């Protein structure tokens, strides 16, 4: 929220607290009362991006399926690493077939 | 026209007179004092040294040879330091819109068009970068505010100054217009 | 993916999914970086309307430039293919030279101006193309057209002159 | 009140002028809007103080 | 048997002159330093367009692909931010085991 | 986790302390420390240098305590000759 | 103590401080335009230390200032 | 201003080593303070929440200038017991306007003025109090979390070493080791509670945090407990710094252990920045919809805190022996009523601690004053009790023992009066200001719904009045041990005083004895003009109240 | 590994090597066969004062590695931190606090 990061700026989360600070100012007075309630979403955004805890259970979630599907199916030849390695090489075209199986 | 006359959030203050700037250089501040602030200052500057002596005479202090001398010279320093920042801040007020400003008022108003017309940057050219004159407008907006506590001033030729710049250029536009046909008209 | 330098990477993800095929394809560049660093005044000469085009753009949509700027970052590759291909089809000699030469020095420029100012010739009379370094003082001559250069490694031999586009 | 005013609405022109990246920053053109309204209101609301009080 | 090699005249201005020449020296070769870093700048910013657009396609292929591998296993796809702005991944589903190697 | 251990670590170095008041000095700088490393492992984790230089203000005003504690431990040495508590 | 204080304060720390069977893991990818000229730590930190917040610095030299005068007063005898 | 005078007279104080420039430091402190007077003073032009000044690290508020004021005359006031000697010699022959403007008066004055006393010889005395004034005024004018624990630090730390300057006591050194070690811990409390807040917000500014409290109070995967809970360890922090029960067992022992010249400075000024500072934080922490947030408020532990504070304050006073462990313990009583008008957050009980703050900073001051005045007039008494032979650091706390006090209605009435119209404002007793004090804090609680709290502190208000009268008892209802010292007045024991014109002749020379030695008209006129305020209040009350409800309409408008 | 890590462990291995030289060869022999006074307040000041500058030295330390944007501004904050933490210098030198005249 300071707007300053550690390689010389900005920071990360910066984008969404001025988008938050906007959302208050602009929506909310004296006049109307819930006008702040435009800011729900837009401080849950920055929250999110400090703390990063709702993608952490999206990729939680996500993962949990991917490995379930990806240790049933059948399995014809894993690439080596070496293989992947070799990958967009100029002189390595057969091994970049292999890794993209086409 | 720039077509940005407001380009930076400020904060408005609620007072009782039109606000001129919310950060003066301190060369407008010295000329736009009133010959009553040299003697407000003055004033007040004497009066830190004038009360250690009277505070001497009535209560002695019982001191040594020397005390009493460099005493008043500490006193001396005080008076100088506290006299020049009440001078100040008794012209700033009126920048501010803290203070009467009418005459104040009509000085700038002629100052900043006589710029306009003649090609120049509203409030000068700084040697800063953009993002250094914004840091340093930061720092000096409202500050004669806090001179009892801590001294500030403005050393910085910056455009964020608190006011919409729309006023400066269009009386120069009708100050450029009267003189345009009247050249032309005789 | 994050910004953040890693501290403790011991493993690289890859994806081998491609792009859809709604969005219109392009060829990657293929330059190295002492080969980019090279034709870098180059590329900047002739792309800089695209290459202002595109980080315009972007500024023009907060949050959502990556996606929304694709067609415009399409011309800037195009646009810098189109200089590497000219450099090859008539520099190619004294490009490689200058590159080569970057490879060994840190790529640092002051460090290889006998071979750049060569190039600089070349691409000048074959292309029109000029190397402009934005807002240099005037007081003095510029950097990359000095004889002397101080943080040189190895000094610059009298008889290499640096290319003035004419005279 | 139920409502906060920035005591510093300057924080709207923070931010790392350095290595900034491409739609990095938000378009703040309506908090600029916002705020200028504020102060031109403040202008008008005291000359019509001062100036239908003075005659 | 006083000599002049040792007498204070000659070494405050022998010391005087060669800290003015070093200081000549300085001077010049800072300013060629700033003008070498202008140079330097305006290379990686001619580049710096090409970099970025390769990098945004490939951020734009990931994150279609991950909405994709998403709708193909868990049904549909779980909304993180509120708002359409694109973040760049934290965290990523990852292959349970390394290649062989 | 670390961070919350060592600071417990200076709150039970009260808990467990009837004579040493030198000890208790060191319970305040390990509760510092602790302090200290939860703001700059926090400010790495949001991209933020504002953290580093909090960090940098908690080092500085820390030593300070320790000079000013200690030159207090001096002035009452000086007179009382034992730094033990008759407990 | 150990117990009570724990089980109140760990539960008011970030998620990141506590982020450390499928595990997650943390992605990094690489930038240009925030690359360009890239600062260690210590030049940001003085890019801002000495003008944004400057405040802080005054503040802490009168600290530092306090803590000399005071020292010396408390401890020496004079002359 | 005070910035420009602690380096200024740092380094004129630098530069000596003379211990009889002591007594100008203290004058020249006393008129750089009336030079921060005149700056804040026009610093008042304006209507406003608040302004965020120096890239808004601070903020000014007509609430910040108008307690920049009060704290600096405070601090004017304390000064003068090191401005000035503590006795003269006054005679009816000097003292019109030719003589005490162009004449003089030559005499032996060192053994009468105590010149060379212990209060008179430390050169850095005025510099330490003014490092402590310049952090009190910024922790009111604080709008950062860093600067808070930044300006609470350059308070704390000068409190210190305050506490410990007198070198030579044993007392004071005691106190002063006690002070920082349990004022550590205190500091830990304020700093693990802003850490708290930074690392689950992000921010240090409090408006930003203002802002994130503000739209969580609407009647998901981030609930904020963490600003309820930051915002507890961080009250602990501040009520162990003003002394609030149960954190509060420090007081009694320091106060009573360093010289009574600094426990007026050290007992008054602290209390004032800290309440200031909280009350702003309690307003923009407020709910305005009862939810879960409003169930875990921080400002519980005050409301507890104000219900201990007045119990253990009247209740544990009931016993005490020494005079400075007794005004500890009434401190603590005190802030329980601060403290209850504070937790209510109403604009009748905003106005209510505004005027419970000033009129009792006032008033304790008062209560000083006139014990030090006490101590200082035993010079030409002498006593054969054996409970004060065995008494310790005889010079820094003169009077220690409320038995010190019996009979002094017959040495002096009206100083004896005089504290007893102080005394009186502590109970609450009307026509006295203290009771106006407690009146509003009454009706603010009771007409919000702290009818069972009210009933609690006008209960202990009659406990804690058993101790005050304790002390009016032993003044007014016993004879003096305390007798005249038979050697100052034998009728062949007098001092010459010379009396000389501008150009050094002698006009007259007198013969003087103790009987034409009396207190500086300093302290005389100081005690007079507060004992007068305390008692003429209910003729005076329009300005000083008016100023409350402006500045609480200010705060709550809009 | 890293150079720094296999700089480390090799420094470590020599000076282990060098101790054992003295447990395997060197001669062994299994015989290994209360006052008060005041302490100089100098070596309170010594540390005192160096902790003191110290800190103030290191203050200044992102300034030097920052000068090129703190600029003008940047330099005037830290002349007015220089000048604070040189009054107090001056009165330790001013009240001979080390105690060294
Ligand atoms: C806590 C306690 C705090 C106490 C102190 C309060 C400080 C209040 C704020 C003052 C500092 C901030 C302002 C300076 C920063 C800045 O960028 O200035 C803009 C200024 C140029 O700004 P610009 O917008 O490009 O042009 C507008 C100028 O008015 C056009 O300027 P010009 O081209 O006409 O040049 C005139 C002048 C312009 O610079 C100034 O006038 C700034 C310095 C004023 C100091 C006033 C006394 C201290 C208050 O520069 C000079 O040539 C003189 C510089 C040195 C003067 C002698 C030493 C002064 C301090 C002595 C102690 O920068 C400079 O000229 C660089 C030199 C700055 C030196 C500052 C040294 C301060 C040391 C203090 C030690 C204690
Ligand atoms: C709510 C607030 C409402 C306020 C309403 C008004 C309240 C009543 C008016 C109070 C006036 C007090 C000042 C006048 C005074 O002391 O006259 C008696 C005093 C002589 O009568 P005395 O008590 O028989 O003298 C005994 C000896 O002089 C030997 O005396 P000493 O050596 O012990 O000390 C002499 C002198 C030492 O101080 C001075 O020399 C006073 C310097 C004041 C200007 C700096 O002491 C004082 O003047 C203490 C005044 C304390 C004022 C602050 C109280 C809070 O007058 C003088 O000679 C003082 C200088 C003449 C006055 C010049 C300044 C006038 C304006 C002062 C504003 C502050
Ligand atoms: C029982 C309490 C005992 C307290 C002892 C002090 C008694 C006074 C109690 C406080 C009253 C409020 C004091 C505020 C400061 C004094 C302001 C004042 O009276 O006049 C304002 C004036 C301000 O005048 P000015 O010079 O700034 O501008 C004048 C403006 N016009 C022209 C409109 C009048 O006095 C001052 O100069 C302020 C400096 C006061 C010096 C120190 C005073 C300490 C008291
Ligand atoms: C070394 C040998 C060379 C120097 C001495 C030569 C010599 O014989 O002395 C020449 C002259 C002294 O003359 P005289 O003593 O009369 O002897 C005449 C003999 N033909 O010598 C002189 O008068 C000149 C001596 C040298 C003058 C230039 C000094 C330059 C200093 C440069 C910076 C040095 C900084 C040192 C800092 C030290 C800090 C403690
Ligand atoms: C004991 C000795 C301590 C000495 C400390 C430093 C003293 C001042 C520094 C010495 C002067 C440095 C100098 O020589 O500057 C030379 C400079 C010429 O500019 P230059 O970098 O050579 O570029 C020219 C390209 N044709 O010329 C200039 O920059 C202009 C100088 C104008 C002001 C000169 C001083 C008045
Ligand atoms: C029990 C009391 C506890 C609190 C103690 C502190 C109370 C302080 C009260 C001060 C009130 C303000 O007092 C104010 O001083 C300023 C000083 O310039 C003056 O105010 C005036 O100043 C300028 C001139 O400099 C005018 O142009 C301006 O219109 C006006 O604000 C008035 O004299 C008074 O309005
Ligand atoms: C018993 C002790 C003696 C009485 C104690 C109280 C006396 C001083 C009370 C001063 C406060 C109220 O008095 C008033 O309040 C407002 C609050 O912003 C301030 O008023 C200030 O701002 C307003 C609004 O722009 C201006 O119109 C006014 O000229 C200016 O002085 C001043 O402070 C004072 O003019
Ligand atoms: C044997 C003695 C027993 C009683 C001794 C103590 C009682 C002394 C007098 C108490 C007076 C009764 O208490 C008083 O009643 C009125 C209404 O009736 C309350 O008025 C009301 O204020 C708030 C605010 O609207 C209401 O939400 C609430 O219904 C009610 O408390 C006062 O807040 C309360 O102060
Ligand atoms: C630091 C890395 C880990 C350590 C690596 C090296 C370990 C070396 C261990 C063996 C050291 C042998 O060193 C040898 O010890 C024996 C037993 O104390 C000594 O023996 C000595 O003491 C014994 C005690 O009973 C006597 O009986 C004997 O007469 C006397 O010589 C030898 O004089 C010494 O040379
Ligand atoms: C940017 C660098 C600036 C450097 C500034 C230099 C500081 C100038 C001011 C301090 C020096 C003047 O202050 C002076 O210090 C000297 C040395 O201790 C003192 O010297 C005297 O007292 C001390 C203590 O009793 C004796 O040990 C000493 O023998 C005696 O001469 C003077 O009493 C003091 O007045």
């Amino acid at each position: 929220a300071s707007g300053y990061g550690l390689n010389g700026g900005p920071s990360r989360c910066f984008p969404f607290w001025q988008e938050l600070l906007a959302c208050y100012v602009t929506n909310s007075s004296e006049d109307n009362p819930d006008g702040k309630n435009k800011c729900i979403p837009v401080m849950e955004d920055y929250y999110e991006c400090l703390h990063h805890r709702k993608e952490a259970a999206r990729v939680r979630a996500l993962q949990a399926a991917y490995r379930e599907a990806e240790a049933k199916k059948l399995q014809e030849n894993p690439p080596t690493a070496g293989q992947i390695r070799n990958l967009g090489l100029l002189n390595k075209e057969e091994d970049t077939k292999k890794v993209h199986c086409a | 026209t720039p077509t940005q006359t407001y380009q930076f959030p400020s904060k408005t203050v609620k007072t009782d007179y039109p606000l001129i700037d919310n950060d003066p250089h301190f060369t407008r501040v010295i000329r736009y004092a009133r010959p009553s602030d040299y003697a407000h200052g003055l004033a007040a500057a004497a009066a830190g040294p004038a009360a250690l002596w009277l505070m001497e005479r009535i209560s002695p202090s019982q001191v040594g040879r020397g005390g009493f001398a460099k005493a008043m010279r500490l006193a001396g320093f005080i008076g100088l330091a506290g006299g020049f920042l009440y001078f100040y801040q008794r012209s700033i007020l009126r920048f501010y819109g803290m203070s009467e400003n009418a005459r104040e008022v009509e000085m700038d108003m002629r100052e900043m068009t006589d710029r306009v017309k003649a090609g120049l940057p509203l409030y000068g050219e700084s040697r800063l970068s953009p993002a250094m004159q914004g840091v340093a407008a930061r720092q000096s907006r409202y500050s004669a505010l806090f001179f009892g506590v801590m001294p500030w001033f403005n050393f910085v030729n910056h455009n964020q100054h608190g006011v919409d710049t729309a006023k400066y250029y269009q009386q120069a536009e009708r100050e450029l217009e009267a003189e345009r046909l009247a050249r032309e008209q005789a | 993916m994050a910004t953040r330098k890693p501290a403790f990477n011991q493993h690289v993800l890859l994806d081998t999914t491609p792009l859809p095929d709604s969005i219109p394809k392009v060829k990657e560049i293929g330059a190295s970086s002492a080969p980019l660093l090279s034709a870098s005044f180059f590329i900047g000469a002739r792309c800089k309307d695209y290459n202002d085009d595109y980080m315009q753009c972007k500024n023009e949509n907060p949050g959502r430039g990556e996606f929304e700027c694709l067609k415009e970052g399409r011309r800037v590759t195009r646009c810098a293919r189109s200089v590497l291909k000219d450099i090859n089809t008539h520099c190619l000699e004294q490009f490689r030279a200058h590159w080569q030469c970057l490879d060994n020095n840190n790529q640092q420029l002051w460090q290889c101006r006998p071979a750049e100012w060569k190039l600089n010739k070349c691409v000048y009379e074959n292309l029109k193309l000029e190397k402009v370094i934005p807002d240099q003082p005037k007081n003095s001559t510029p950097v990359h057209l000095r004889q002397r250069q101080i943080f040189a490694h190895h000094a610059i031999p009298p008889w290499e002159r640096p290319f003035i586009p004419g005279q | 009140s139920r409502h906060i005013e920035l005591k510093y609405p300057e924080v709207f022109s923070h931010g790392s002028p350095f290595n900034v990246p491409a739609g990095f920053y938000p378009n703040l053109d309506h908090v600029i809007e916002h705020y200028r309204k504020q102060h031109l209101e403040e202008e008008e609301r005291k000359a019509k103080k001062l100036a239908a009080a003075a005659a | 048997p006083s000599r002049g090699l040792f007498r204070p005249r000659p070494l405050l201005a022998g010391a005087a002159v060669l800290m003015l020449y070093g200081w000549y020296k300085l001077v010049k070769g800072i300013r060629e330093q700033n003008e070498l870093a202008r140079e330097k700048m305006w290379a990686r910013i001619h580049l710096i367009p090409l970099l970025q657009a390769e990098e945004d396609r490939d951020h734009v292929r990931r994150y279609l692909a991950d909405q994709a591998r998403e709708k193909g296993l868990l049904g549909e796809n779980i909304k993180v931010y509120n708002s359409d702005r694109y973040v760049r991944p934290t965290f990523a589903v990852t292959p349970s085991k390394p290649a062989q190697e | 986790n670390i961070t919350l251990i060592l600071f417990l670590i200076g709150i039970l170095g009260f808990v467990l302390n009837r004579k040493n008041i030198i000890l208790m000095l060191i319970s305040i700088e390990i509760m510092l420390l602790s302090i200290t490393f939860l703001i700059l492992l926090s400010s790495l984790n949001m991209d933020d240098i504002i953290g580093q230089t909090y960090a940098i203000y908690i080092i500085v005003v820390a030593g300070a305590e320790s000079a000013i504690g200690l030159g207090i431990l001096v002035a009452f040495y000086r007179l009382r000759g034992s730094i033990a508590i008759e407990y | 103590v150990g117990i009570i204080i724990s089980s109140f304060l760990f539960k008011m720390l970030p998620y990141g401080v506590i982020i450390s069977k499928n595990d997650l893991f943390f992605i990094t990818s690489k930038i240009w335009d925030g690359a360009l000229a890239e600062n260690n730590h210590i030049s940001s930190i003085g890019n801002i230390m000495y003008t944004n917040y400057n405040v802080w610095l005054i503040l802490a030299s009168f600290i530092l200032l306090l803590a000399m005068v005071g020292a010396i007063v408390i401890t020496i005898k004079p002359r | 201003m005070i910035m420009i005078s602690i380096l200024s007279l740092l380094l004129s104080t630098s530069v000596t080593l003379r211990r009889d420039m002591s007594i100008l430091f203290n004058r020249i402190s006393i008129i750089a303070l009336a030079y921060c007077i005149l700056h804040d003073t026009m610093s008042l032009s304006f209507i406003s929440k608040g302004i965020g000044l120096h890239g808004g690290l601070l903020h000014i508020t007509n609430l910040t200038q108008i307690f920049h004021i009060f704290i600096f005359i405070i601090s004017i006031l304390i000064l003068q017991l090191t401005s000035f000697y503590p006795r003269k010699v006054w005679i009816p022959e000097y003292s019109s306007l030719k003589d005490i403007f162009f004449n003089k008066i030559l005499y032996y004055r060192t053994k009468i003025i105590n010149k060379m006393g212990e209060h008179m010889k430390i050169i850095e005395y005025p510099l330490i109090l003014l490092f402590v004034i310049s952090g009190a005024v910024f922790l009111i004018s604080t709008n950062d979390l860093v600067s808070i624990f930044l300006s609470i630090e350059l308070q704390s730390y000068g409190l210190y070493l305050l506490s410990t300057i007198y070198r030579n006591s044993e007392l004071s050194t005691t106190g002063g080791l006690i002070y920082f070690l349990l004022g550590g811990l205190s500091s830990c409390f304020i700093l693990l509670g802003t850490s708290l807040l930074y690392v689950n917000s992000g921010t240090t500014s409090l408006d930003g945090l203002y802002i994130l409290n503000s739209i969580s109070d609407v009647n998901s995967w981030y609930k904020p407990y963490y600003l309820n809970f930051s915002l507890l360890i961080f009250s602990i922090g501040f009520l162990f710094k003003v002394s609030a029960a149960p954190f509060h067992f420090w007081s009694p022992d320091v106060y009573d252990a360093i010289p009574t010249i600094v426990t007026t400075f050290v007992a008054i000024i602290a209390k004032i920045s800290i309440f200031i500072f909280l009350l702003e934080l309690v307003y923009y922490t407020n709910s305005n919809a009862n939810s879960y947030l409003s169930e875990f408020s921080w400002t519980y532990a005050l409301l507890i805190s104000s219900l201990l504070s007045l119990i253990i304050g009247t209740v544990v006073g009931l016993t005490q022996f020494r005079i400075k462990r007794l005004l500890a313990y009434s401190t603590i009583s005190h802030v329980g009523f601060i403290l209850l008008a504070l937790s209510v957050s109403s604009i009748e009980s905003t106005q209510a601690f505004i005027f419970y703050l000033i009129q009792y900073s006032i008033s304790n001051l008062n209560a000083f004053f006139i014990l030090i005045t006490i101590g200082f007039s035993l010079y030409g008494y002498v006593t054969n009790n054996k409970e004060y032979k065995s008494l310790l650091d005889k010079n820094n706390s003169p009077i220690q023992l409320i038995s010190q006090l019996k009979g002094y209605f017959y040495i002096n009435p009206l100083l004896s009066l005089s504290l007893a119209i102080t005394i009186f404002s502590f109970v609450g007793v009307p026509p006295l200001v203290g009771f106006f004090a407690k009146q509003m804090v009454l009706s603010a609680a009771l007409d919000n719904g702290y009818i069972f709290l009210s009933l609690i502190a006008i209960i202990t208000s009659v406990i804690g009045a058993v101790y005050y009268l304790n002390v009016i008892k032993e003044i007014f209802f016993y004879s003096p041990e305390h007798e005249v010292n038979p050697v100052l007045n034998e009728s062949d024991s007098n001092f010459s005083l010379r009396i000389l014109n501008e150009k050094n002749v002698l006009i007259r020379s007198v013969l003087l004895k103790g009987r034409n030695i009396f207190i500086s008209s300093p302290f005389s006129i100081t005690i007079s003009i507060i004992t007068n305020v305390i008692l003429l209040f209910i003729f005076m009350n329009k300005e000083w109240l008016s100023m409350g409800t402006i500045l609480v309409q200010i705060l709550f408008s809009a | 590994m890293s150079a720094m890590s296999i700089y480390i462990i090799f420094v470590s291995i020599i000076a282990i090597l060098f101790l054992a030289i003295d447990l395997i060869f060197a001669p062994h022999n299994p015989y290994k066969e209360q006052s008060r006074s005041p302490f100089n307040i100098s070596f309170f000041i010594y540390g005192l004062v160096f902790l003191l500058l110290d800190l103030e030295i290191l203050l200044l330390y992102p300034f030097a590695v920052s000068e090129y944007v703190n600029s003008a501004y940047g330099l005037a904050a830290a002349l007015i931190f220089i000048g604070i933490i040189t009054i107090g210098f001056v009165y330790e030198l001013g009240h001979d606090a080390l105690k060294v005249h």
